[PDB]
């Protein structure tokens, strides 16, 4: 569970940005594709993006990479069966 | 009709689903804060002394 | 009978048109939990009609604040009484002094902070002892108005419910005195002939092909307002002249 | 460190029907007050006991009505047969049954005897009746049971009436010094408990010993 | 007056008794104001209010 | 309202009280010794603090 | 079918380091928690078989208000330093230790002649420190087996507090726990904390052991 999330503020010092780029992470961990990057512990999405940024894997930068290089691949392998 | 399977449902969704309470008269900002519910048989809020 | 009162109990009990006071002092001959008799002394007694008042007392009716406005007797066969004594005492009366609620040992200390603001902590004694219980009558009522497409009935037979709902309602469907009701059943079951509409590109022909039954009858219901249970104690109907009152009625 | 002594019941000074005062004797330093409250709370808590849970009048349809001739409400008498005190030994439910007419109290003792169950308190006042021709002839329903459980939580004839699973009703206990054994520093307990009359004190210190056993059973 | 008529019975003249806890069995220090206060319920159910 | 009258109650001192004046090891069996009511909470010690 | 209650079972103990612990019993009947942690944290707290040092005597002091020359530990600080010292001893009841040293550190624990059947449990325990050579300091302790708390104040022999109860610190604190139907539950959670001598469930188990030994002339 969780009490806190002056950690994840300590790392992304903003306070709203953090909220910004948490909800990013819970909406690709609930539509969602993609899978917790730590041990789940019976956790709503929420939790698990803030406790996930707590450990400091992901910020908004990573994120953007991360979607990047998805997009790039879905370029490629959707390129690969059309030519 | 509210079965024994309901009940558990609702405690599965309950865990980190923060509720928002609000006094009438919101004078200032922190007249409105979160919680975490808890499963209390009642019909009365139980509210942390603190705040 | 609060321990530590005013003096002042007394008259506000008895001005108050809540206690049943003694018109004429006598002897108590006959006394039900409905009905006081009395015998009025042979010195009171007017020249003529003899002439011995009887007390007729209101039972569990409702009041302005959904509150039950109950007397019950006070005294004995046998008991004499005097001239302003009184005979029954109503809500909140006792032996003709006003108590309003109880008293019980209380004792000021804190206590594991469940006591914080201004809260107060019961020990299950009083909910066992059932003294601070308060009966609630509460009124409900389900009209049959005139209203177009034909006018609204309160009949038992109802759609979308089977006879699981219908349990508690009798032949004529208006519930049975003294049902144990709870919340979300059927009080009074009306179903309206003024319902939905008629035969659209085969509405009824398309419903009758699928399986089901779906007609101009649509299910209206007087049902308990949800989470309330309770006890029927009274059913009253009204109906206008001409109108061949059913058989409950 | 001889090991500690082992208490055991030593009197019981039945001082009334209702209310006795057991003893128990010897205990060391600190377990006088620990065994006390323990057995306290285990009384207090716990106990079967015999309170009436249904009641079926022939003219009544609900509890919030009157019968012609009955001095009380019928609210009335259902609260007085929760006060009722009844002790049953050889069935966990029994139907009593009650048939009285005529000017008068009803008190419990017009309950039919019905000898495998035992009213304790036959003087216990439940209804009056006003005229020779009033007749009262209703069912009443007693089960065992623990602890308290109201109505609300389990025909039209039937009144529930809220049931009251508990023989105790005050128990105190204060350690005493008993100069025995030519030792001292030793303490006797007294557990002076009054109930409503429908459990042997014997029988229920016992149980409440067996029930913290069991409870200490987890992990012994 | 109240003293006294605390003193005709066995009370304590003072008005506190001495409260010992129901759960750990411990007694309270500082002897407590016990008695029998008149006390109402409102009409105001939470029932109502929820 | 109760939790400050609870630390002003817990943290003050009386000339003498019961065990007035031993020396403590630690918070633990400051602890220890007023559960067992051998010393009254309110009792002017020594007490090894880290 | 009316006096079987719900029987509490040891769900999860999660713990520290040895000397600590925290057990918790789940699903204990409406009050029982109460009960079950003030019985067992009294008899813990009061009345635990156990030894630990009654009095020590200095070779040159004969008032507590006193001092050694060349000791950064006056009488006070030595006396506690023994009074939270935890030894073991077998079937012997009370037996007589001695302890000599002098060189410049600490008097550790273990530096206490290891002969006997005294079994030292913290053998890194500082029991007092020496800051000149030629000063010397020269000790016997009595350690004797008890039944709970001695305060000294009860009655050149100096006396010291003696702890004979294995345990440090316990506390219990009930929470409210929930079973498919019933909500009105408790949940006892010990908190328990030991010198060292024993284990935290050892010291449970033996207080539970002696609790229902003092009921069997009931059940």
């Amino acid at each position: 569970a969780r009490v806190t999330v002056q950690d994840a503020v300590e790392k992304i010092g903003n306070r709203f940005d953090l909220v910004l780029v948490a909800a990013r992470r819970a909406r690709q961990m609930q539509v969602g594709g993609k899978d917790p990057l730590v041990p789940e512990e019976n956790d709503k999405t929420t939790v698990i993006a803030l406790r996930e940024i707590e450990e400091g894997l992901i910020n908004n930068q990573i994120l953007d990479v991360r979607e990047r290089q998805e997009q790039q691949e879905q370029e490629a392998a959707e390129l690969q069966a059309v030519t | 009709r509210e079965e024994a399977v309901v009940w558990d449902i609702l405690d599965e969704v309950i865990r980190e689903h923060p509720v928002l309470l609000n006094r009438a008269p919101t004078l200032h900002r922190l007249g409105i804060q979160a919680f975490e519910p808890v499963l209390i048989e009642g019909k009365a809020i139980q509210l942390h002394p603190l705040v | 009978k609060p321990l530590v009162g005013t003096g002042m109990e007394r008259a506000v009990a008895v001005d108050s048109g809540v206690t049943a006071v003694a018109k004429r002092g006598g002897v108590v001959q006959y006394v039900d939990a409905s009905r006081i008799v009395i015998k009025v002394n042979e010195d009171e007694m007017y020249p003529g009609e003899a002439g011995i008042d009887i007390y007729n007392l209101t039972k569990y009716t409702r009041s302005n604040q959904n509150t039950c406005i109950n007397q019950m007797p006070c005294v004995s066969l046998g008991e004499p009484v005097e001239r302003g004594d009184v005979l029954a005492d109503g809500p909140s009366t006792d032996l003709g002094e006003l108590a309003l609620g109880q008293n019980m040992r209380v004792a000021f200390m804190p206590w594991n902070g469940y006591n914080f603001e201004d809260s107060i902590l019961v020990s299950e004694r009083v909910v066992q002892e059932d003294r601070f219980t308060t009966i609630h009558i509460q009124e409900l009522a389900c009209v049959s108005r005139d209203t177009k497409l034909g006018p609204e009935e309160i009949t038992a037979d109802i759609p979308n419910v089977g006879e699981a709902a219908l349990s508690k309602l009798d032949e004529s469907g208006i519930v049975y005195i003294g049902a144990e009701v709870t919340g979300g059943d059927i009080l009074v079951g009306k179903v309206t002939p003024k319902g939905e509409t008629q035969l659209t590109p085969e509405e009824k022909l398309l419903r009758a092909i699928f399986g089901e039954k779906a007609s101009d009858v649509k299910d209206s219901s007087l049902r308990v307002p949800n989470g309330v249970s309770g006890t029927v104690i009274d059913v009253q109907v009204f109906t206008r002249d001409g109108v061949e009152k059913d058989k409950r009625a | 460190v001889t090991e500690f002594l082992k208490p055991r019941l030593v009197d019981i000074e039945q001082v009334s029907s209702t209310h006795a005062k057991v003893t128990l004797e010897p205990l060391e330093r600190g377990f006088g007050h620990t065994l006390g409250n323990a057995l306290r709370r285990i009384l207090l808590s716990s106990m079967p006991g015999c309170a009436v849970t249904e009641v079926e009048i022939d003219g009544v349809l609900h509890e919030y009505s009157t019968k012609e001739g009955v001095q009380e409400d019928i609210l009335e008498i259902l609260l007085n047969l929760k006060g009722l005190a009844v002790r049953v030994q050889g069935k966990d439910e029994v139907i009593l049954t009650l048939n009285k007419s005529g000017i008068g109290p009803v008190t419990a003792a017009d309950i039919t005897h019905d000898g495998d169950v035992e009213i304790v308190k036959p003087q216990h006042v439940i209804c009056h009746l006003t005229d020779e021709n009033a007749s009262i002839s209703m069912r009443i329903k007693v089960q065992r049971g623990r602890g308290y459980v109201p109505a609300s939580t389990r025909p039209i004839g039937r009144l529930l009436v809220d049931a009251c699973y508990s023989p105790v009703e005050r128990i105190a206990y204060n350690v005493e010094a008993a100069r025995v054994e030519q030792r001292t520093d030793l303490d006797k307990l007294v557990i002076e408990m009054e109930t409503n009359g429908t459990i042997d004190p014997e029988e229920a210190i016992r149980r409440a010993a067996t029930i913290l056993a069991e409870q200490l059973e987890a992990f012994v | 007056e109240i003293k006294e008529l605390l003193k005709l019975g066995d009370l304590p003249t003072s008005g506190q008794i001495r409260l010992y806890d129901g759960r750990t069995g411990e007694q309270f220090e500082r002897p407590v104001t016990v008695g029998y206060m008149y006390m109402l319920k409102l009409n105001h159910l939470v029932d109502d209010k929820m | 309202q109760d939790v400050v009258l609870g630390l002003y109650y817990m943290t003050r001192d009386c000339v003498n009280a019961k065990g007035e004046g031993m020396v403590l090891t630690g918070p633990k069996e400051a602890e220890r010794l007023y559960r067992s009511g051998l010393a009254s909470l309110h009792a002017r010690v020594k007490v090894r603090i880290t």
